[PDB]
RNA sequence: AAAAUGGAGA
RNA sequence: CGCUGCUGCAGUUGAAACGCCCGUAGUUGGCCCCCCGCCGCCACGAGGAAACGGGAGCGCUCCAGGCAGGCCCGUUGGCCCCGCCGCGUGGGACCGCGCAGCGGGCGCGGCGCGCCGCCGCCGCAGCCCCGAGGAGAGCGGGCGGGGGCACCGGUACCGGCCGGGGACGGGUGAAACAGGAUGAUCCCGCCGAGACCGCCGGCCGCGCAGGCGCCUGCCAAGACCGCCUCUGUCAAUCAAGGGCGAAGGCCGGGGGCUAGAAGGCGAUCAGACACCACCGUAUUCCCGGCCGUAAACGGUGCCGCCCCGCGGCCGGCGCGCGCGUCCCGCCGGCCGCCCAGGGAAACCGGGAGGCUCCGGGCUCUGGGGGGAGUAUGGCCGCAAGGCUGAAACUUGAAGGCAUU
């Protein structure tokens, strides 16, 4: 079976540790979210540590959990 | 903690070759481990190598010819005069046919054979069987 | 080694490989500078400064957007912390731990942490005394540790 | 000459445990070295179950089922034959033998 | 300081005499006798022993009928809560 | 063994060697310095002296016969130590106080073979070798 | 000794020391004094 | 348990010496 | 339930 | 005799990892800045008395010897020694450390120039590598019989109280010691303290270890995982120095339900000092101190690295999936069996492997079996005891794991 360490295979890399990969890279992303009422775009980390409130609505659009940040309003996928 | 990178690389390369895996990784690239690896490639024990580079320690991926019998390090470096180079060949080299001890001399870093012929003796970084 | 504690874990995270700025880069590097001081004006310590900038605003990496550290823009600006937050917070922890120990002395185990945290504080501060961060005279003591907040 | 890797105990990530005394020996034993067979037995003997069931004054009555734990000491277990010393091959067999899924203290 | 290294300092006022058992027992009791405990109402540690049994706190200006050698003798301290238990149970 | 190895660690190794040198029974024997004072012989091949009471020490096992030895006070240290006589029936020659030289049993301290509790061995009596007295090579 | 503390403050003042405006002359600078980076026509310098 | 009944015997021997050393002096 | 020896040395 | 170990030894059971953790010197610190300067460092000289030894030539009747010999190198006796830790000469690989912004002009600013001044002066791209599967701090979320302080609910056990009823009760291996018609045992209610937290309760989990299990709360944390959060080597092991540390013991109180060192009995056996029954004091429980030891054991110090696969359990965190505690990884820890490899073996193999092809770092410990943890000093404790620690002499095995 042909598997080569020098040229790293991207499919396995995702399952691998953020540090164990041939290059220790970020494993999280910035996601803009769509407030249903207004079209202001708020960028949020894939894992949020501090709450970001949608501009014009005082209530935080993201209540942080240990990893993924859920959103009270509908979610804009990643960057789209 | 990790003081000797070459011992963690030498047993990295030797252990991998023992299982027969040609491609091996090394946690930190060192300009001195570059010297041992390229003197291994130069003598033909090891094959084409590469360092995937982050901005940090860097990881070394080396393909092997599969012929390595033994590699190792003398920790820490002990300096021998060019007069005593041969006593160290007796203890750490199997035979005088495939003898190679990595010496460090100010005028270039070479294996034992070339150095004594150049009449300069420095410190034994690591053993190469 | 997790320092004094035996338990071993890898909890580090990987920042972006590009040393230069991220592509979206909603603001200007210059725009980034005024937000950081504003956090000194809001009173956010430097560790918390990066965290809030990271999610509240698009900026996630400081060096990529501007060639400096959270503290180096602040150090040039008026608010430069003499006691780095990593020591200020640990001194804060010793006082808080002392409060449990004074209220109840039967807790030998909490006393072990108050002994561990004092020892960590001493090691970190020997570093900042040899460097220029903390004055050579600065010495951790038991009574004024509360006042060191000032 | 270590006899068993477990050392007669299931202690893992631990240093000390509670002591439960043998019903027979009365010898204190740490929870780890105690047999702990759990036994379910009907309160009446099976032989007179029929006549007592025949005396079913209340409707749909069922026999009193008792749930208890038996914890003999190591020495109590061998002499009362709860378990038997076995050979090296038999040492790792993790099951009680003679099937018997029958619900009574006596295996019958 | 620490003029007499041995712990028998309050009772160092006796000297070589009076044995080694009595002097040690006295050290614990005597220190308790002159100790400043906290009067309940004053809540300040200003109490001393006026005479065996009756203790008073300077600030609170109140006299508490405590023990001979301590504001709260250990047995009474318990009886306190046992009366409270029966009482709370009564109604 | 942990071993402490570094280019600047000639201290740990120097103390350790000095301290752990005196662990062997043999090393301590020659390096404590007790043995020269302790031995009845002052570390010599032979010691002159005068003979004292003769002695009949029971043997152990297998050997099961009394072996006649003579206890002699060495003149130099004024101490009395017993010396095993040489060959068959050689003790009859030795009786009252006479000039006796005593020598080691090879072991140098341990009692020779299976005759228990005897550390030294007589080699001469009067002025004639006691192994010649036995063969009548040289005798009074 | 307390007076010499004031003297130490004096020597510090001559050093650049606190120049908050110089660090904050970035975002404020990008609004007013930014030069030819987008549509400004004054490219030539010195 | 011979080791226990030797060690504590040794301690009883050690104590006897203390009285003998002091009372005699 | 009790239940103690077994001289030396081939 | 690698049985003194630097090369080059052992410490899971032969002899041997401190009970545990912090900690100062000491030792050791990842990548990494080519070029400069010091370190160390080798090459490599100068000048370093021989004898002696390595070693020219030489036949005492042959060497061992000696430096003589003959028509002869100006015939000899050549040469290597000496370690000389310095001193030159050069390399700079490795090795550790390096600060003051440079620079120009005035400058020959005295047989040549420097100091030092005085000038932003215009030549400065003048100026903060990196962000370690180093560590510290931070934040989000769960994590746990983890800790203290209150609080409190059960049952049991024992001791009372009333009522009932009717001779036996206890105890065992059988027996007996002491219970009982002033009514025991027994059966229920009512109660009083004092401990204890049942089944659930585990190749579960926690914690620096000793250790950790009532209900309610309350206080300070710890580890963990996740992160485009700063800090920027603050690191590792650590004499001296500390802090803890089960039980038992001790020192004063408080407490006293059960077990129960002593002590008493009965019953055993030629003795029963005991084992076993029946009492029973100290103790056990709490508070304030001392002790500072355990088969404190995983009989295995710590921090690192590389591994051979198959499954569990716990902690997060992602992975798609008809969304089910579904799968699949990242896992940090708990582990079972085990592949090479290792081992005197037993066995280990999330190592006790990578190692007679014997050299990551760092503390500790051992050197035949006794004597001996003894003697003698010092230190510690109130004492018990701890801690440190020889010899005189003995004598041939002591021991380790395994095969019948």
């Amino acid at each position: 079976m042909n598997v080569d360490l020098l040229y790293p295979d991207p499919v396995e890399e995702q399952r691998k540790h953020k540090l164990k990969r041939l290059v220790q890279g970020p494993n999280s992303y910035f996601l803009e979210i769509k407030c249903a009422g207004c079209q202001d775009i708020v960028v949020v980390y894939s894992h949020a540590n501090t709450p970001v409130f949608c501009p014009g609505c005082t209530s935080q659009i993201s209540i942080p959990t240990g990893g993924k940040c859920a959103f009270t309003s509908q979610v804009e996928r990643y960057r789209q | 903690v990790r003081i000797n990178v070459l011992r963690d690389a030498l047993k990295s390369i030797c252990n991998a070759q023992r299982i027969g895996k040609k491609q091996v990784i090394v946690r930190p690239s060192s300009k001195v481990i570059i010297e041992f690896l390229q003197l291994m490639q130069k003598n033909g024990y090891i094959s084409d190598f590469a360092v995937v580079d982050n901005h940090r320690s860097n990881r070394i991926v080396v393909n092997l010819i599969g012929r390595l019998n033994k590699a190792g390090v003398i920790s820490p470096r002990f300096d021998i005069p060019a007069n005593d180079i041969e006593k160290w060949v007796v203890n750490l080299l199997p035979s005088r046919l495939f003898g190679h001890i990595i010496l460090t001399t100010s005028q270039g870093i070479m294996d034992h054979i070339e150095a004594q012929h150049r009449q300069i003796g420095g410190k034994v970084i690591g053993y190469f069987y | 080694g997790r320092m004094h504690a035996p338990g071993k874990g890898i909890s580090r995270s990987a920042i972006p490989y590009t040393r230069a700025p991220a592509p979206w880069n909603k603001y200007t590097p210059e725009d980034v500078c005024e937000q950081i001081y504003k956090l000194a004006k809001k009173g956010t310590p430097p560790s918390q400064i990066g965290l809030i900038l990271r999610d509240q605003f698009a900026i996630g990496q400081v060096k990529n957007v501007t060639g400096s550290k959270i503290v180096r823009i602040l150090k040039a600006k008026g608010l430069a912390p003499e006691i780095p937050e990593d020591l200020y917070c640990m001194i804060k922890k010793a006082v808080a731990i002392r409060k449990h120990l004074e209220r109840s002395r039967r807790d030998k185990d909490s006393k072990f942490r108050l002994i561990l945290v004092e020892s960590r504080i001493h090691r970190l501060a020997r570093y900042y005394r040899q460097a220029r961060r903390l004055p050579p005279t600065f010495r951790y003591k038991s009574d004024q540790a509360a006042a060191l907040l000032a | 000459p270590v006899k068993r890797r477990n050392n007669g105990r299931s202690k893992y990530n631990c240093g000390h445990t509670n002591i439960v005394r043998c019903q027979n020996c009365h010898r204190c034993v740490p929870k780890d070295k105690v047999i702990k067979r759990f036994t379910i037995r009907n309160i009446v003997d099976n032989t007179i179950a029929d006549d007592v069931l025949n005396a079913c004054v209340i409707q749909g009555f069922a026999i009193p089922k008792l749930y208890n734990k038996v914890q003999y000491c190591v020495s109590c277990s061998i002499h009362n034959h709860i378990v038997r010393v076995r050979s090296r091959e038999d040492r790792k067999i993790r099951t009680p033998p003679k099937r018997f899924p029958r619900n009574s203290s006596q295996k019958k | 300081m620490a003029k007499r290294t041995k712990k028998v300092g309050l009772t160092g006022k006796y000297g070589t005499r009076y044995g080694r058992a009595a002097r040690k027992q006295l050290l614990k009791i005597e220190t308790s006798q002159k100790a400043k405990y906290t009067c309940p109402f004053c809540a300040k540690d200003k109490v001393r022993r006026t005479a065996c049994g009756i203790w008073t706190c300077r600030s609170c200006s109140k006299t508490m009928a405590g023990g001979a050698y301590s504001l709260h003798t250990e047995p009474a301290n318990a009886a306190r809560a046992t009366i409270r238990r029966l009482r709370l149970a009564r109604e | 063994s942990g071993k402490t190895s570094g280019l600047y660690t000639a201290r740990k190794l120097r103390t350790i060697r000095r301290i752990q040198r005196w662990a062997d029974k043999r090393y301590r024997k020659a390096h404590l310095g007790t043995w020269l004072k302790a031995n009845p012989l002052e570390g010599a091949c032979m010691a002159r002296g005068i003979v004292t009471q003769k002695i009949g020490i029971s043997a152990k096992q297998p050997n099961s016969a009394v072996r006649k030895a003579v206890r002699v006070q060495l003149t130099k240290n004024s101490k009395k130590i017993t010396a095993f006589v040489p060959r068959d029936g050689s003790l009859t020659y030795i009786d009252n106080n006479d000039e006796v030289l005593v020598a080691g049993f090879g072991r140098a301290g341990r009692a020779v073979g299976d005759i228990p509790g005897c550390r030294f061995k007589v080699i001469k009596v009067a002025g004639i070798g006691l192994l010649a007295l036995f063969l009548r090579k040289r005798e009074k | 000794e307390q007076e010499l503390e004031k003297k130490k403050k004096e020597e510090l003042e001559q050093r650049r020391k606190k120049a908050e405006q110089r660090c904050k002359e970035r975002a404020e600078k990008v609004a007013a004094n930014r030069l030819a980076f987008a549509q400004t026509g004054i490219f030539t310098e010195k | 348990m011979r080791a226990k009944w030797a060690k504590k015997r040794m301690r009883k021997l050690k104590r006897k010496r203390r009285h003998m050393k002091a009372r005699s002096k």
